RNA sequence: AUAAACCGGGCUCCCUGUCGGUUGUAAUUGAUAAUGUUGAGAGUUCCCCGCGCCAGCGGGG
């Protein structure tokens, strides 16, 4: 069976500003010696994590923060009906490596992801250790013996199971090290973009006209290529040893989100709520991106979209024939050995069924 | 070198037909497609290839209008007159980001944008100084334009 | 027959950061007076070494360390059912030149590559030498007489046979000195690169500070060659065909494996767009094809491949290179003239290499 | 006929570290007030001497050492079939000035070149002298007679014929002085170089290393100018009175090697196996280098290679006209009164034929 | 006559985050001339005097490593000068000697780039006006003195 | 033509071998460029040739 799922998306956005830096300039990248507009992988990951679709179909997302005081209050209120306060504070102190007073501000070393279910499981462990006068050291070494039993909690923190966690303090430093199962690229346009500039004003309703000086905001439209892949084996391990089916499920949800979720940036002002015009999924023994289809930047003819799709299809043919890729593949498209899907739901079902 | 005030005076006294015909270009090299141009700039050494690029730029700016760029002689006290950037800043009509995007604009993108700024601002300035700036027009003359603009705006406030 | 096999690869990467230094900066290098982005040969080596393909087509990686305590324990667990603990400890102590107590920390002079097969073999020898009241010195001098017998064990440590080993302590100085069969170069871009900078943040879900990361895309030139004779020698005298098979796996890996760095966030999982393999008497690199940094036209990839093809034409005619050569490419445009056999698929290429360049 | 033959090479290397010093930093040199990267002459020499081209087209190379015990055993091993053990030991002793025991440690005065052919010949002589119960100093007296007969043996030690040998002890001090026929310059880059640094680590497969200090290795790429000349007469003499044709042959091999051989340093991890992009050979009555072509360091434009080649050619024109140098010259180049040669082999042939083929 | 270093320092410390952001984006000292915020920053400190421009360009460039990367500290009343750049770099414990090696051997422009990287990496504590004088001259003598101070510090500490 | 003149400090020599810098991270929320305006007038259009009632007509550039 194939271990990697490659998700490819071509999505065309209308004038917008979906990702920008500290000078409020569109993010870009240079590909093929030409300027491409870019949307960071973190932007995509966070959009997916905080989306409604994720809440309905995958569930709880991690709570990333650095304020252990605030986290303490939240954790008390969320777990207070299963553990009493001191067990909670102690558990937090063990996992973070900081002392949990009744203090106003308790900082961790860095913003880290917290999974509430995971923390709870640690609370039960700490409690058992409490009733058995088990030392903290011995506790740690007890916990290190069966890690998967900790990872089974990441089914209530799947975003961590997908994108990994790194710990630099507390017991987490030995227990929280999570190796991400999903690799995801920055989105880059398939073509060159010279951004436009909106020159705006703010009218004062009480000031009798007058010449003001105008603000600026960079924007542009663009056909973006999105790529991600999922390491099934690693997803399974990361969830505590879940079956392949749960993993194909999660991967399916990722296909959906990656095809439909768009970062919220400046959307109240630009509304680039566009859905993907192509989505292809491909099973494989070695992850492989298709960005090189657009290394030669796509020249416009009747838009950027159709030439972009065409470019994709040709480069996929080449790669497939040249590298002999016997692997499940399927493609969904809104335009007229790769199985075609009329609708995204059919693509999703094809993925859920391991491509058969 | 190229006589500036001569070229200016010639432009001020050009016939309105030739004048309007020149204004119509949209890129300096398009001036090469126009007779009135050649007759205008020939007395000032167009025939010497060293001076050609320069002239193409100068006229292009002048092409904004017969009286868009207002020459004003430098005061005897001052060593140099009013440079372009100071003039633009003094207009009150130009936005800093126009200037910024001007100096970062590629050969050619560059002159077009400048002409737009000139028509918009109708600046009073020492013309031969502008002419020199246009004669050389390299990274540091551009950067100097931005300097004069920013610094004048800060001074005046 | 030709002794050297040269592997040239042109591979294009999307925005990434596949190798960086102690200051989170991309590794670069200057070539033709312009900055190229660089991927160190070490990086490529270890990416190949630890890859899955290596695990499935070559075998187990060597175990590279400097901690002899941990190594002691490891060797016990994996060999304990074959030898007394004290034979193991003694063998380790003789090879390393340090004393193997039940000490918590025992550090060698440097990070060295160890092969468990090899250590086992040495354990046998030390055992019979134990049974014969033979002294350590004489054991050494005896073993020095048949080196090949020790190099056969590098078939369970082929990476060492490829990249070599040096020793500064113990009997390994006399015994375990291996001279690498594969020379491999740093990968550099064929064009100038001015790297981009991603300004990022981290959102704190409980309140309402920017970091930076350098990145870039680029068309890379990978080069490596393999010294067949030295490979055969380093594997105990193995066949030319076994050599060619290993060389083949190296072609595959050099055309498909990519360092793991920053990949979960930049995903530059691209495969090679051109791979040429070329048989030779004296090893030569094609880096000079790109000394004049490649200028873009309709990308960097096509002009790089054409530049490559041209230089190879000039060098082959100029230095009279009559050697088996074959080129696999995903592009259609005009390749190297007819002495370079074309390959539609990578596997046909690899077959052609397995078959000493005649198939 | 001309006595000197000049070999100029412009060769461009990809990133690499082909020679370093006591701090493992690239060897450099100042030229024109700017830093060039340098590949020393000894390095180039040893590169050519131990090459395989050498071994297959020139023969055996000298054996430089100081361990007379090891040399003893080696010599016994490859001469035992022609000479008695103590004939061999004796010869070694008389040449080294040190007593050849069966000790396992016997130090010479310095690391010296040993040609085996030479030693075999001296073995025949010492055999003779042993048969006539002749005294050593008298054997010396006899041998001083005909030195050419000894230099004829450097045809199995051409590398010493080219690079010379100085003698300090034993009969060599009288018989062994060889003045080198080949002069060879340190390779320097035709352009200024600011060297890059690689910052590496070593991943320990048994402990997740955290904070660490990274090792350093200086490296750079560069376009090098190699220059060497050969004094044909002196070669002929150093070879026992060999013909001009044999000299020219050896010279041609030196051309080839100077155009192709690259020192071995860090090549396993930087792989700079680049051939030369320009080779020019030039017959002359007085040797002259073209180094001053790059005294004004080459500035890059579409690389360093082509501008270097053109700098070379221009200085060549200026010097040729200025100093009136009508001598056979030929130039081989990869890039599109000097005869142009399409291939290296045509150049080599040209050289073999005294520069008129 | 001489450039105020402390003034410029404090100025850089109190700069608005947007301007600082705009300046932090140069990748080369002369690029500072492309940036309005820069001219606004250095205008009070004698930018308009050509004598001080190169100098200022370096100062700002190094400061442009971060808003508090260069921590200034006053010298002790006893000693004649405060902590030198080399010494601070060595004191950080994050800078490797070869870095300084390649620094003092670097071409113009490149050296300042490298220096700024070293400053971000080390966050040195030093006598800023001293470093400012150093940047004001920045020649062979100064580069050498940098490496010497580094070496001797690393030797004792 | 001076403590001068005449007057080599000169021959030999790899700095070599081993080494992922690696894990984690929305730049994000707000914002008319807006008010006022005939393109009017004016047969010049530079050269060759043919015809002409010398008012102009026509051929070719």
């Amino acid at each position: 069976m194939s271990n990697f799922i490659n998700i490819h998306v071509l999505i065309s956005h209308s004038p917008s500003c979906l990702n920008r830096d500290d000078m409020n300039m569109q993010k870009d990248a240079i590909f093929g010696g030409k300027r491409r507009v870019r949307i960071s992988s973190q932007s995509l990951k966070r959009a997916m994590r905080k989306s409604g679709y994720y809440a309905q179909n995958i569930g709880e997302s991690s709570l990333r923060t650095i304020h252990l005081a605030q986290l303490r209050d939240v954790l008390r209120q969320k777990l207070g009906e299963r553990f009493d306060q001191k067990i909670i504070d102690k558990t937090l102190a063990l996992l973070s490596g900081k002392s949990v007073d009744e203090a106003e501000k308790i900082s961790a070393d860095a913003v880290t992801p917290w999974v509430v279910g995971e923390i709870a499981w640690f609370c039960e462990q700490v409690a058992k250790a409490e009733a058995d006068n088990l030392d903290d050291k011995k506790l740690l070494k007890v916990l290190k013996e069966d890690i998967a039993a900790i990872r089974v909690n990441l089914q209530q923190g799947v975003d961590i199971a997908l994108s990994g966690r790194m710990a630099t303090s507390g017991m987490m430093t030995e227990l929280g090290k999570v190796d991400g199962a999903m690799s995801i690229a920055h989105a880059i346009t398939t073509h060159q973009v010279d951004s436009d500039i909106d020159w705006f004003t703010a009218v004062d309703d009480l000031q009798e006209q007058g010449s003001a000086h105008l603000g600026t905001q960079e924007f542009s439209s663009g056909v973006f290529y999105r790529y991600a892949n999922i390491n099934l084996a690693q997803l399974q391990e990361n969830l505590g040893g879940a079956s392949r089916e749960q993993a194909l499920e999660i991967a399916t949800h990722v296909v959906h989100m990656l095809a439909t979720e768009v970062p919220g940036a400046k959307q109240r002002t630009y509304a680039a709520f566009n859905p993907a015009d192509m989505v292809m999924v491909n099973f494989s023994d070695m992850p492989l991106s298709m960005a090189n289809a657009f290394e030669k930047a796509v020249k416009a003819k009747d838009g950027f979209l159709q030439p972009s799709i065409q470019a994709f299809n040709q480069y996929w043919d080449r790669v497939a024939n040249g590298y002999g890729l016997n692997g499940a593949a399927a493609q969904f498209s809104l335009s007229d050995q790769v199985k075609q899907m009329p609708t995204l739901e059919q693509l999703k079902s094809w993925v859920r069924n391991n491509g058969e | 070198e190229i006589d500036a005030m001569a070229l200016y005076r010639a432009w001020q006294q050009l016939d309105n037909g030739s004048c309007a015909q020149i204004r119509r270009v949209s890129e300096p090299d398009e001036l090469r497609d126009i007779p009135a141009f050649y007759r205008l700039v020939q007395p000032f050494g167009w025939e010497n290839p060293r001076h050609q690029q320069a002239l193409l730029r100068m006229v292009f700016c002048l092409s904004a209008g017969k009286n868009v760029i207002r020459h004003q002689d430098k005061k005897s006290e001052q060593t140099t007159g009013i440079s372009l950037g100071r003039a633009l800043a003094n207009s009150g009509r130009i936005n800093e980001r126009r200037i910024f995007q001007l100096i970062r604009a590629d050969r050619t993108a560059d002159m077009v944008q400048l002409r737009r700024l000139l028509t918009h601002a109708e600046p009073v300035l020492d013309w031969p100084l502008m002419a020199r700036m246009l004669t050389w027009w390299g990274k540091r003359e551009r950067q100097q334009l931005l300097e004069d603009f920013v610094l004048t705006t800060n001074k005046n406030a």
